[PDB]
């Protein structure tokens, strides 16, 4: 028997089984409704300092594989599931879930009433928590760690996950027949895009490359000056964990770019930063959006897209400056999903056009971007 | 799980193929596949209680039959698969014959292994923790009773003792991301219960008949629905218990509270335990609920309408003749025989042609 | 591994018990149990090349036959164990029936799985690494050939190409703690070879008969021994090839060099390959070496004494009938009959009674 | 494929497979002939800084268990075997070998020509080596580390494995039926023996206890003074790793005890320390004695005993002061195995009377000790 326990700030305990490393994990607890895509989820940088609870009962059914990593490592601070299946069963599998977890030194627990947890998180809002996997997990200890956590609100996590030094990215999307491609050549991709790494997911990269974008991925804290010096066809604001509000350096640099006529595109956090740079305000949501079935309306076009979401914060629509128009809203709660600068070649999306995991419905958001960068090149 | 009726078509080819041959289906919800699957088996109304064995372990020939049943599926395959694991075959062996993905197979092997431990440790080894792990995997009290060598009611009583009951979750389309004001539930052995029964209403529980089969069709479902609609409209809080996915009785709009569960004594009792209904109807859903009447009644359940006794009186060949005799009505000449030579003489008595009912 | 002769005792109870029924035994040495076991199988002189199959994969009754063989051991149990694994029985399933420790069973199972891969990848999949791997596990070129559907010679050749030959270790009583002046060797697939064959002496190889069986007793070994003692006394360097643990021929004292190996084409050619003897004696060990005569010569082995062709002239009835004829010698009237009726007529010709040798 | 590689000081490379922890291991390479007993071997402190090679191909057949541990940890620097069985098959097993190695963080290699290795060590003597288990074992690197190894000659290892602080031991021997018995009450043990911990195997303690000894284990560097103060009925000199020669402290103390009438008994290392303390000379053997089938003749009685040996150094027989009488010699090589002081109640044995693992043939050595003790108390 390998004991594990989850304790929330509120005192609520979940007694289960250890399926990952032995030790402790502490951070904000969230729920994700994705019935598939767990690996991608664990490897998403946006989950930094978050203990992830999957609502779908059987997690790990298809094992794990490299292609399915959205970043170099597992960013989830912990993993909460109802059941770890006996085996992984899928041709693509290269290592079963538990092993992968232990491998990445992740603290995870199974066998708990994930439905109760979700209902609690939904009803009462996000909570900080702690998982203790070990011989005799100390509930009291877990509880203090939980209470001592400072909270993600006001926490700049981007600076913690970005890259040290800048780099090039020229690799395309994976395919069933070929798998992950080979890195293109720089002379093979017409456009040059500078991508701010706020903890960016690989797929976003792969998908830009697919659109003919040679990428330069820089550290979050890179100056506009230092960027402009690269004469980019366009600038891309990645996705990332924590609060966007405390990322002064980015809001500022963006502010800069907004003075220029260079094409700017943000996803999630980037979306929020872009808004910040336009003078809008951000709020932390009650429990946020995490799943891959969220309907988002393209207000302009009156159409619905089923999307991929992973965000704890949002842009306040009522604080929105005249120079920002609303492009999309959530069909689930009315929250702001996309915006465009009236005056500038700048726009962003709250969800993830690159999915991975999730529906591909929002991939077109990428095209708008290209169009811009193209029109920006005619000039 | 599909419901078949090959016994009624003795000369028919009973191997499953691309042309359907099932006559109905049962559905089940569980928090885990193991749970969902076992629940479905016990709701199937074929007399199964979960993976009841088909062959005996000491049949020299058992393996031949198991091989055949696995390679060329009939309606009983699900059972042969468990027989296979009890017989020493591996997951891969089963895989090879059935083409059923191993993800499902390992789960069935696990259940057999557990059944083996239960048979082994017996009733005495059915400690709370073990008992709870079993229920969590979907084990029916009745399956456990068979394994332990006891009566189903013994297991039940034990659960009662450990205060081991299921909880009810709700179907909501969104994995709990949004609240629901609908009462469409299923049982599970988990922590939080979402049943939240009213204390308000006079409640009437209607029991459905599980999967449709020949002779037990939509006609019974139609009555069940009518009862629900009529009483609700009269102001009662209606509770439907059924697990046929194809019907109107299982549409949430049909009743105030829907329990998407196997129509079994065990499942029904757990519902009655918390709903505390004013009355329960067992005469509308056909043979399924009817066969449950005596036991429900014995367990304290408030059965309404024609009493189980009165039902038994008509259905009991002896009791009945007795009553017909009694009212001064005509019924054909009849007799009970045991031996062949017995029949032959009795037949002589009764007069051909004859109606020989098993 | 014991050697039986049940085929010579039809009405006999052929199940193994506490009373011995075996008529001989073979012994094998390997760096690993798998290698050890497999070499013994090929050294048994029963026609096996290792784990040859006994039942067809397509046999509907296969598991039932396997089971009986397992549960009630006969001489072929060993092969049936491998069949069980091919048929889908688990190690626990096999254990339960045979009581053979799982430690051995898992190894046999692993060898089966290796065979399935060979079958699947065919000769094409036989890269150096894989082949080396297979050789290290004791697989005979003959077994691999059957699996890849090629001739044995094809596998051998492939080994030659890859420079994949076994090395020889010596027996020393002390796990290499002290050196040995004796050359009691066995083959294995490893790094260092301890053969250190002489360039000094003219050598003569004597092939033994392997395990004893009815008809192939100690008589043939007495001969092998005398050939060795005499030639050695005569000054030749005498090399013995045998794997019968009960014999004087396998006593290190009997010859200059002893290779305790299966007497097979594969094993002999490897020895020859590195010893390069002046001559090889195949006429002293019984049927075992007698049958390798042609293939040995064909591979350029220096066979001494009566030629392999000569042997065949005597061994082939037909070739023999001509010789007799040419010799103007008397022999019973005979005739090959295909069909039954061809037989009843021919028979008339020959006259009764008749000696029907198949 | 999880590669592992072993390289000897001489350049000789052995390519195999990783069966333990990822990493490297440097130490003196030795070979051990024991067909059974691999766990007890590994848990022997005397193996500190040594890479152990087992000559018996299948290592791990019986798994592992806690009663088969000769100390609190795995002392072997590394393990070199020919084959790791697919399974452990013994009713006493609690964990498969590989899992056990991983847990103890031991670098191990399997699938190598151990006989070749053994013949090399025999012929050319002990050699230092390095095992590298990982993705791309660098052979030049291995070669480097091996070469850089200092060597066990003149190296005092006793001080490194010795217990930090003293302690009491009153536990006896395991039994089939009872397993490892509960420790005895002090009042239950007639004698009190003080034991120098030079890297003592638990079975020595266990067996002394079996004989009525209550023990007090002391650090290797404990002073005679501090020792004499305890009023010991006897003094026991444990087995241990490295060169006995550099252990001036012990030799000094030992000399102090010899001026007394207290019974003294050493095993292996303690045997050499006694010898030194008496004026004898110790040497480092070509390859040493490691195995459990070693014939040892008791020259007084003219009988042979099959023993367990674990030693890289020996006491010279030609340098023996007259006060040391020869009681036993190896039948394999005539090397010195036992000595007894002609003037003092002090004696010792080079092999392991406590076996563990191995033949029980030499157990009686203990008996003599007891006798001495009983008679020392009669005064
Ligand atoms: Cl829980
Ligand atoms: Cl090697
Ligand atoms: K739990
Ligand atoms: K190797």
């Amino acid at each position: 028997i390998k004991s594990a326990l989850l304790v929330l700030e509120d005192g609520t305990q979940f007694h289960g089984r250890a399926i990952g490393a032995t030790g402790s994990a502490v951070g904000e607890v969230v729920f994700n409704t994705s019935m598939t895509g767990y690996q991608e989820i664990l490897t998403d940088p946006s989950y930094s300092r978050q203990i992830v609870t999957l609502t779908y009962p059987h997690i790990g059914n298809v094992g794990t594989n490299d292609a399915d990593e959205e970043s170099s490592q597992v960013h989830a601070q912990g993993l909460v599931i109802r059941d770890l299946p006996l085996i992984a069963s899928n041709f693509r599998n290269t290592e079963d879930l538990s092993s992968y977890l232990k491998r990445h030194n992740i603290v995870a627990i199974a066998d708990i009433d994930t439905r109760k947890l979700t209902r609690l998180l939904r009803e009462k809002g996000a909570q900080n928590g702690c998982i203790i996997a070990g011989d005799n997990p100390d509930a009291a200890l877990a509880l203090e760690k939980a209470r001592a956590f400072p909270g993600l609100n006001g926490m700049d996590l981007a600076k913690e996950v970005t890259t040290a030094e800048a780099y090039s990215w020229t690799q395309g999307s994976w395919t069933l027949t070929g798998g992950l491609p080979e890195a293109k050549k720089e002379d093979e991709l017409p456009f040059h895009v500078v991508a701010y790494d706020f903890g960016a997911k690989r797929n976003i990269l792969r998908m830009l490359v697919d659109r003919g974008c040679r990428l330069t991925i820089v550290p979050a804290q890179t100056s506009a000056e230092d960027v402009l010096k690269m004469n980019p066809d366009g600038i891309f604001l990645s996705n990332g964990p924590g609060d966007p509000a405390p990322c002064d350096y980015a809001i500022t640099a963006i502010q800069k770019f907004l003075e220029t006529d260079i094409p700017v595109f943000g996803i999630s956090l980037g979306h929020q930063l872009l808004a910040l740079a336009s003078g809008a305000k951000t709020v932390k949501m009650k429990f946020g959006h995490h799943g891959g079935n969220h309907p988002v309306k393209d207000v302009e076009k009156n159409v619905v897209m089923i999307t991929a979401q992973n965000h704890g914060f949002a842009v306040d629509e009522a604080t929105l400056p005249a120079n920002l128009r609303v492009t999309h809203k959530s069909l689930f709660d009315g929250t702001l999903q996309g915006i465009h600068r009236t005056d500038k070649p700048a726009f962003s999306f709250q969800g993830h056009p690159e999915a991975s995991p999730g529906p591909h419905d929002a991939a077109p958001l990428f095209d708008h971007f290209i169009e811009l960068i193209e029109q920006y090149r005619k000039t | 799980i599909p419901r078949f009726n090959f016994e009624k078509f003795a000369g028919a080819n009973d191997r499953l193929t691309t042309q359907m041959k099932s006559v109905g289906e049962v559905m089940a919800i569980g928090r885990t596949q193991q749970e969902s699957l076992q629940k479905a088996l016990r709701g199937l109304e074929v007399g199964a209680t979960g993976f009841d064995p088909k062959v005996s372990l000491d049949d020299p020939e058992a393996l031949t039959k198991i091989r055949r049943e696995l390679k060329d599926a009939g309606a009983d395959r699900i059972w042969y698969i468990a027989d296979a694991f009890r017989a020493g075959l591996s997951v891969d062996g089963v895989f090879n014959l059935t083409n059923i993905d191993r993800w499902f197979l390992v789960q069935i092997e696990e259940l057999v292994r557990l059944e083996e431990k239960v048979a082994e440790v017996g009733i005495t080894g059915l400690n709370a923790d073990f008992l709870r792990q079993l229920k969590r995997k979907g084990f029916a009290d009745a399956r456990l009773a068979k394994l332990a060598g006891v009566r189903e009611a013994e297991i039940r009583k034990l659960r009662d003792q450990y205060d081991l009951h299921p909880v009810y979750k709700r179907v909501d389309t969104c994995a709990a991301e949004f609240a629901t004001d609908t009462a469409y539930m299923y049982s599970t052995y988990e922590e939080e219960c979402e049943a939240n029964p009213s204390t308000d209403r006079e409640k009437i529980m209607v029991l459905g008949g599980g999967p449709n089969r020949i002779g037990q069709g939509i006609e019974f479902d139609y009555c069940c629905v009518h009862a629900s609609l009529a009483l609700r409209e009269d102001g009662y809080e209606t509770i439907m218990v059924n697990c046929n996915p194809e019907t109107v009785s299982t549409d949430y709009d049909t009743s105030d509270r829907l329990y998407f569960e196997p129509v079994t004594l065990e499942d029904v009792l757990e519902i009655v335990r918390i709903e505390k209904p004013k009355g329960v109807i067992v005469q509308y859903g056909g043979q399924t609920p009817l066969k449950l009447a005596r036991a429900l009644e014995a367990a304290g359940v408030p059965v309404i309408g024609t009493s189980p006794d009165a039902i038994d009186r008509a259905e009991d060949r002896e009791r009945f003749q007795h009553a017909v005799e009694r009212l001064k009505l005509k019924q054909p000449a009849n007799a009970t025989v045991t031996a062949i030579e017995m029949a032959v003489e009795k037949a002589k008595e009764i007069g051909y042609p004859l109606v020989v009912r098993p």
